[PDB]
C-alpha cells in the first residue's frame, strides 16, 4: 500500500499486537463497558486478558442453521487480510453461547454518529478529511479484496485521538449481511435508489451513501426528507415513505452560501439518482473538494478530542 | 395489585433466552415455567400504563388449546408478560434452524391448528399484529400454540397520549400496508392472513421468503411498492394444488383481496381429508 512513515509504522505495531492473540474465547474477555448498540447487535470495549489488549467486542444474536452460522464465521476470517490505515483493524471472529463476537480495534472516538451528536455540525475541513478517508477505504477494500462496503454512514466510520478515520461493518461476508436482513430493521437508510429498485451498480450505492452521510454531518440532521424552510436558518418519518423518498423525489443537497462551491459540487456529484451519471471512485479522488482537502492541513486528532472533551 | 398482576419477586426470573421486536424473553419459575418478556417499553406513562391494562384484560381472556396462555403482567420490577413456557421449538426453529423433515400431513396440520387459533383471536376480535414462525410453537411436538398477539400498545413507545409506530424486528411477514404505514390502521384481520399466508409459504417452500435479496431496504421498498412478493415456484411439488392457491389468496397485495380465516380454515380442513 501507499502509506506514509507513520501510517506504516501503526500498521506493523498492529500486527505485532495481533501476533500476541491466539484464539478467541468468550472465557479469555472481560466485559469494561458498553459502546453502543444497533438494531441488531451490541458492542462492548473489552479487556482480552491472555493478550493485555482492550479491544471493541461486537455481539451478534443470530437464530439460524449452522451451516450458515459456520459460513459466516469462515467469510469473516478474510477480515484477516483488511489492513489498511482506513479500515478498522480486525482481531477475531468466532461463534460462542449463541452468538458471533467479532473483535475489532478500539476506536476511541466512537462513530461519527456519535462525533456529530457532540459537535452539533461537522465543519467543511474536517469533512474533507473524512471524505478522503472515506473513499481511500472505499477503494482498499474493492481494490485488493473485491469487497463492496454496502453499510456507509456515520455510525460506521470510526475515528481516534490520534486522528485515524476508519471505515468498519462493510460487507465481508454476503451470507451475515443476507441472515440480517431476514431478522432486523432499521428507522433510517442510506440505501442508494437504484440498489431500493434491485439495480446493483458495484460501488457506486457506497459513493451515494457517502454524499447522504456528508449532507447529514454538514448541516447536523439526517438529510431525508429536505429540511423545511426556517428549519434550515437555524443554520418523524417512517423507514417505508424514507424509502419511497429516496427512489421518487430529488436527492438531498447542501444549503448555498453556506458551504464551498466545490463541496456543494463534490456532494451533488455523489448523490446524482443515475447510478452511471454518479461519480465513481477514481473521479472523486480528483476532484476539486478533494484536491483541496488533502492539501489542507487540518488538526483532526485536535479538533476531535476538542468536540469529545478529551485531551489531546 | 391488579387483576391478573403477579407482585414484585414472586417470578424467579432465570436464563435470558433471547429479544425480539419488542422485548426480551427470560425463563422462568411462577407456578411452574414460564417466559417472562421484559418490554421495551420501561418508562410507561399513566395513560399508556392505563391502555396496557385494558389490552391485558382482552388478552387473558382468550384461552383456547392453539393459543399461548397469557399467564399475567408484572409492572415491578420493571413491565413483563408473563406466558406459558413451550417444551420445545418454535415452527421457525423446525423449519429453518433444525430442519425438521415433516411430511406433507403434517404440514398441512401445523397450517390447521395455525388456523384455528388464528380464527378464534378474530373471533374475539383480536389483531395479532405480529404473526410469523417465530410466534408459533410445537409445544411438546403435538399441539400449535401460537404466541406474542395483539399488545399493540407496547409495540411503540409513547408520547402523552399518541404512539409513533415503527417497524420492528422481522419484516418477512409484513403485509405492504403494513410496511407502508400509511393507512389509518395499517393492522388488520387481513394482514395478519397475508402474514399467515408467509407462514404457509415456509410450510410449503422450506424457506424465508426473498431467499435471492440480500439487501433489505430494497425488499421494504419493493413489497411496500408491491414490486415484489413472494416466488411461489419455490414451492415443493409435494404441495397440493389448492394449498398453493389458498397461500396466493393470502398473500394478495391490496388487503381487501384476502379471504379470511373462517373460509381459510375450512379450505384447509378440506384439503387435510381429500389428501393421501
Ligand atoms: N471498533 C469500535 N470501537 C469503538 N466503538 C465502536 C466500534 N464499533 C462500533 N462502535 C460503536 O458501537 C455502536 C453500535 O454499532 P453497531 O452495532 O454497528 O450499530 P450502528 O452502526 O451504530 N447503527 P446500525 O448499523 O443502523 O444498527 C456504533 O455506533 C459505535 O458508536
Ligand atoms: N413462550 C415461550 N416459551 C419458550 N420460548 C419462548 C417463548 N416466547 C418466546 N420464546 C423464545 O424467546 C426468544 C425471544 O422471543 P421473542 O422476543 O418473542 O422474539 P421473536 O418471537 O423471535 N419475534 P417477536 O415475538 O415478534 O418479537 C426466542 O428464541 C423465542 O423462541
Ligand atoms: O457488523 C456489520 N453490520 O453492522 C452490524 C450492526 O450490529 C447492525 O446493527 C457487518 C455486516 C456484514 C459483514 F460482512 C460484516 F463483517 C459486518 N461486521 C464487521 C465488518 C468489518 C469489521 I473491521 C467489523 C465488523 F463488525
Ligand atoms: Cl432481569
Ligand atoms: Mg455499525
Ligand atoms: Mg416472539
Amino acid at each position: 500500500l501507499e502509506l506514509d512513515e507513520q501510517q506504516r509504522k501503526r500498521l506493523e505495531a498492529f500486527l505485532t499486537q495481533k501476533q500476541k492473540v491466539g484464539e478467541l474465547k468468550d472465557d479469555d474477555f472481560e466485559k469494561i463497558s458498553e459502546l453502543g448498540a444497533g438494531n441488531g447487535g451490541v458492542v462492548f470495549k473489552v479487556s482480552h486478558k491472555p493478550s493485555g489488549l482492550v479491544m471493541a467486542r461486537k455481539l451478534i444474536h443470530l437464530e439460524i442453521k449452522p451451516a450458515i452460522r459456520n459460513q459466516i464465521i469462515r467469510e469473516l476470517q478474510v477480515l484477516h487480510e483488511c489492513n489498511s490505515p482506513y479500515i478498522v483493524g480486525f482481531y477475531g471472529a468466532f461463534y460462542s453461547d449463541g452468538e458471533i463476537s467479532i473483535c475489532m480495534e478500539h476506536m476511541d472516538g466512537g462513530s461519527l454518529d456519535q462525533v456529530l451528536k457532540k459537535a452539533g455540525r461537522i465543519p467543511e475541513q474536517i469533512l474533507g478529511k473524512v471524505s478522503i478517508a472515506v473513499i481511500k477505504g472505499l477503494t482498499y477494500l474493492r481494490e485488493k479484496h473485491k469487497i463492496m462496503h454496502r453499510d456507509v454512514k456515520p455510525s460506521n466510520i470510526l475515528v481516534n485521538s490520534r486522528g485515524e478515520i476508519k471505515l468498519c461493518d462493510f460487507g465481508v461476508s454476503g451470507q451475515l449481511i443476507d441472515a440480517m436482513a431476514n431478522a432486523f430493521v432499521g428507522t433510517r437508510s442510506y440505501m442508494s435508489p437504484e440498489r431500493l429498485q434491485g439495480t446493483h451498480y458495484s460501488v457506486q450505492s457506497d459513493i451515494w451513501s457517502m454524499g447522504l452521510s456528508l449532507v447529514e454531518m454538514a448541516v447536523g440532521r439526517y438529510p431525508i426528507p429536505p429540511p423545511d424552510a426556517k428549519e434550515l436558518e437555524l443554520m418523524p418519518m417512517a423507514i417505508f415513505e424514507l424509502l419511497d423518498y429516496i427512489v421518487n423525489e430529488p436527492p438531498p443537497k447542501l444549503p448555498s452560501g453556506v458551504f464551498s462551491l466545490e463541496f456543494q459540487d463534490f456532494v451533488n456529484k455523489c448523490l446524482i439518482k443515475n447510478p452511471a451519471e454518479r461519480a465513481d471512485l477514481k473521479q472523486l479522488m480528483v476532484h476539486a473538494f478533494i484536491k483541496r482537502s488533502d492539501a489542507e492541513e487540518v488538526d483532526f486528532a485536535g479538533w476531535l478530542c476538542s468536540t469529545i472533551g478529551l485531551n489531546q | 395489585s391488579d387483576d391478573w398482576e403477579i407482585p414484585d419477586g414472586q417470578i424467579t426470573v432465570g436464563q435470558r433466552i433471547g429479544s425480539g421486536s419488542f422485548g426480551t424473553v427470560y425463563k422462568g419459575k411462577w407456578h411452574g415455567d414460564v417466559a417472562v418478556k421484559m418490554l421495551n417499553v420501561t418508562a410507561p406513562t399513566p395513560q399508556q400504563l392505563q391502555a396496557f391494562k385494558n389490552e391485558v384484560g382482552v388478552l387473558r381472556k382468550t384461552r383456547h388449546v392453539n393459543i399461548l396462555l397469557f399467564m399475567g403482567y408484572s409492572t415491578k420490577p420493571q413491565l413483563a408478560i408473563v406466558t406459558q413456557w413451550c417444551e420445545g421449538s418454535s415452527l421457525y426453529h423446525h423449519l429453518h434452524i433444525i430442519e425438521t423433515k415433516f411430511e406433507m400431513i403434517k404440514l398441512i396440520d401445523i397450517a390447521r391448528q395455525t388456523a384455528q387459533g388464528m380464527d378464534y383471536l378474530h373471533a374475539k376480535s383480536i389483531i395479532h399484529r405480529d404473526l410469523k414462525s417465530n410466534n408459533i410453537f410445537l409445544h411438546e411436538d403435538l399441539t400449535v400454540k401460537i404466541g406474542d398477539f395483539g399488545l399493540a400498545t407496547v409495540k411503540s413507545r409513547w408520547s402523552g397520549s399518541h404512539q409513533f409506530e415503527q417497524l420492528s424486528g422481522s419484516i418477512l411477514w409484513m403485509a405492504p400496508e403494513v410496511i407502508r404505514m400509511q393507512d389509518k390502521n395499517p393492522y388488520s384481520f387481513q394482514s395478519d392472513v397475508y402474514a399467515f399466508g408467509i407462514v404457509l409459504y415456509e410450510l410449503m417452500t422450506g424457506q424465508l421468503p426473498y431467499s435471492n435479496i440480500n439487501n433489505r431496504d430494497q425488499i421494504i421498498f419493493m413489497v411496500g411498492r408491491g414490486y415484489l412478493s413472494p416466488d411461489l415456484s419455490k414451492v415443493r411439488s409435494n404441495c397440493p394444488k389448492a394449498m398453493k392457491r389458498l397461500m396466493a389468496e393470502c398473500l394478495k397485495k391490496k388487503r381487501d383481496e384476502r379471504p379470511l380465516f373462517p373460509q381459510i380454515l375450512a379450505s384447509i380442513e378440506l384439503l387435510a381429508r381429500s389428501l393421501p
